RNA sequence: AUUAAACCUUGUACCUUUUGCAUAAUGAACUAACUAGAAAACUUCUAACUAAAAGAAUUACAGCUAGAAACCCCGAAACCAAAC
């Protein structure tokens, strides 16, 4: 039992890609991912 | 009637006192009522941050007592026969079950009993730290002049929304001259709060200037600390310890 | 290495200079803290560099995002689909500004 | 019961007839009908300095900080830290009115 | 190696608590207070080392001077073995002469 | 490297150690945890004040005060005291 958090921190993300990775979810189609707007990627398309 | 403040002190003739807005606490609005004029040598000083950051460390370092400790080969619990003969055993050569190089054994460069950091930078360095610190919150419009810390109710509510009607930071320091003079209604809200905390002049710091975003200083008290730092410079080398007798000290 | 890595051959994504070159760089995404030093030289990068890029390469869509935040990330989204992100932290203008055009090249 | 008043703006614009106001505050200050040259008027007199400053505050709603008070020499001095504008809009809030280009978009979370 | 594989519980400081707010208060009772107090005072600590610094061997000689006779039979023995071997360190040993 | 895991080409384990050479000679089956440079006389660097510096005793023909900056680990055959 060391000292610290950070420690921890960075196996939780390990922790993350072989759950992910070896397990992967179903895709889902960029819209319900964060960062979108519809008007603006649609106007970048024609650009 | 403009509460009027003026050095008592000589100023040099070349150098212009700095002038602060005189406040009272009493009223929600009495944001100005008085004018005050500042010794340049005390809050005008040229701007060194590393005055501050010596003091800084100096208010954190020798009050330190750090007391981890680790026992040595030889304190720790038996160990005194050797525990195989060197040569017939295929095994290397070890003349004490406690070692550095055994599980339970002896720390080999650890802390070592109390340890002490103490020292003191000269007088007149950290006086000087102080009248730096006063400069930096008077520039960045974190100093306020009060005449008095009379407040009109002991309510703490009172103080903290004043504060925000002001512009004052979050966390306000509060000197007074002395101890036992101060105000009950002051006591009992600063009491209550804690990011707002009441200390008299003569315990003023570098540390808790830093610390604290806005200082409210009362008049009396600006007089008291223009004066004790000032008489560091202009001064001889103490003949004694000050507390002694001298002529011309209190 | 070499042997230790994975290879493949030279490739554009469709053919991209036999017609009209279409830039690859779909969206750049930056989140940002108001009051954080190690975000401090990507706040710069907002105030002046970000609009001139924006114009300049008018098919990256750019999303900034203030956040509470320790790490400001940037996300690069091509159009073939391959993500990528790489840590800010603590990154003066220049570094970021130069950063960037990497990205969108 | 000691009611807050409600929390005032830190912005200043500076009015057009700035200059109708600092000629007929500096006469009620004193009564001299504008003597001329009166901007190199000094601010020296401790009595003078505060009704000057504290009424144009009042007016105008604005006041010298204390770390500017002390270079206030001459009237000319106040009339010159009036004139600047004090703006309490932040950078942020510049990028999100430039209308920045359609391919570029600001949410802000705080 | 071995790595936690769960996060470590909050750890959660309060820097407004009466201790963390005054800190540093009375550092300058001397200067300010006509010197009746030197600052050293007002240290809490072992009373052998109170506004005083120095080296193993001159602390363990310290120590000894100020609770020799008021110390149990097995820490006096271990001390003075301490100052002993401290004592041919510094004396006898060490990269320079 | 390759279309291709192997074939084809190139290539005299590591550390310590010997002369600055090993095909030597020591040490290691492997994993996890533990396991060895420490002090301020002189010097350099950084500041405060300055024929003076230092919060009593100290030093001074520009000094004086404060800060930072340093010197390991394991292992005998033995020797003495007192019990058993
Ligand atoms: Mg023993
Ligand atoms: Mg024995
Ligand atoms: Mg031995
Ligand atoms: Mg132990
Ligand atoms: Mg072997
Ligand atoms: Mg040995």
């Amino acid at each position: 039992v060391k000292k610290g958090f950070r420690a921890a921190f960075r196996f939780q993300k390990e922790l993350e890609r072989w759950r992910l990775l070896r397990c992967p979810p179903p895709p889902v189609r960029r819209s319900e991912k964060p960062n979108w707007d519809y008007h603006a990627e649609v106007q970048a398309f024609g650009s | 009637d403009p509460v009027l403040r003026k050095c008592e002190l000589r100023i040099p003739v070349h150098r212009r006192p700095v002038q602060a807005w005189v406040e009272s606490l009493r009223g929600f609005e009495q944001e100005r009522i008085g004018l005050a004029e500042l010794h340049p040598d005390v809050f005008a000083t040229a701007p060194r941050l590393d005055i501050v950051h010596q003091v800084a460390i100096w208010q954190r370092n020798f009050r330190r007592i750090s007391y981890a400790n680790t026992k040595t080969r030889a304190e720790v619990s038996g160990g005194g026969r050797k525990p195989w003969q060197q040569k017939g055993s295929g095994r290397a050569r070890h003349g004490s079950i406690r070692s550095p190089l055994w599980r339970g054994g002896g720390v080999a460069h650890g802390p070592r009993g109390p340890t002490s950091y103490y020292y003191m930078l000269p007088m007149k360095v950290r006086a000087l730290g102080l009248k730096v610190a006063l400069t930096v919150k008077l520039m960045q419009d974190d100093l306020h002049i009060v005449d008095s810390l009379e407040l009109p109710t002991a309510d703490p509510q009172y103080l903290t929304e004043l504060a925000q009607y002001r512009h004052w930071g979050s966390s306000v320091l509060l000197v007074d001259l002395t101890h036992e003079e101060m105000p009950k209604n002051v006591v009992a809200a600063t009491s209550g709060l804690n990011s707002f905390n009441l200390i008299p002049a003569v315990g003023l710091n570098v540390y808790s200037m830093l610390k604290h975003q806005t200082l409210v200083l009362t008049l009396p008290s600006v007089a008291f600390l223009e004066d004790k730092l000032l008489w560091q410079d202009s001064r001889y080398t103490p003949l004694y310890p000050f507390r002694l007798p001298y002529s011309d000290f209190p | 290495t070499g042997r230790g890595t994975s290879s493949r051959f030279l490739t554009s994504v469709l053919h991209n200079g036999l017609g009209r070159y279409v830039q690859q760089l779909q969206r750049l995404s930056l989140s940002l803290s108001r009051d954080a030093p190690s975000s401090r030289g990507a706040r710069e990068f907002v105030e002046r560099e970000v609009t001139d890029f924006a114009r300049r390469n008018p098919g990256v869509v750019v999303y900034v995002n203030p956040r509470p935040c320790a790490m400001p990330r940037i996300v690069a989204e091509y159009l073939n689909g391959a993500v990528r992100e790489e840590n800010v932290n603590s990154k003066s203008v220049e570094e970021i500004k130069s950063l960037v055009q990497k990205l969108a090249d | 019961v000691l009611v807050c008043p409600p929390l005032r703006s830190r912005a200043y614009t500076p009015p057009s007839d700035l200059q109708s106001r600092l000629e007929s505050h500096i006469k009620e200050v004193l009564g001299s009908s504008l003597p001329n040259n009166w901007q190199d008027i000094s601010l020296d007199d401790g009595h003078m300095k505060f009704r000057l400053l504290a009424g144009l505050a009042d007016g105008l709603g604005h006041a010298v900080p204390n770390s500017r008070l002390h270079q206030m020499c001459r009237v000319r001095d106040v009339l010159d830290f009036y004139n600047v504008p004090v703006q309490d809009k932040s950078k942020f809030d510049e990028l999100v009115a430039s209308n920045l280009p359609p391919n570029l978009k600001i949410s802000w979370s705080y | 190696a071995f790595v936690r594989l769960t996060l470590p519980p909050p750890k959660v400081v309060d820097r407004w608590n009466e201790k963390r707010a005054l800190f540093g208060v009375y550092d300058n009772i001397g200067i300010l207070g006509n010197f009746e107090k030197h600052p050293k005072e007002l240290i809490k600590g072992p009373v052998w080392l109170r506004g005083w610094r120095g080296n193993e061997l001159q602390r363990c000689v310290r120590k000894k001077k100020f609770v020799g006779n008021r110390m149990f039979i097995e820490d006096l023995h271990n001390l003075n073995k301490r100052i002993s071997y401290l004592y041919k360190h510094f004396n006898r040993h060490g990269k320079y002469r």
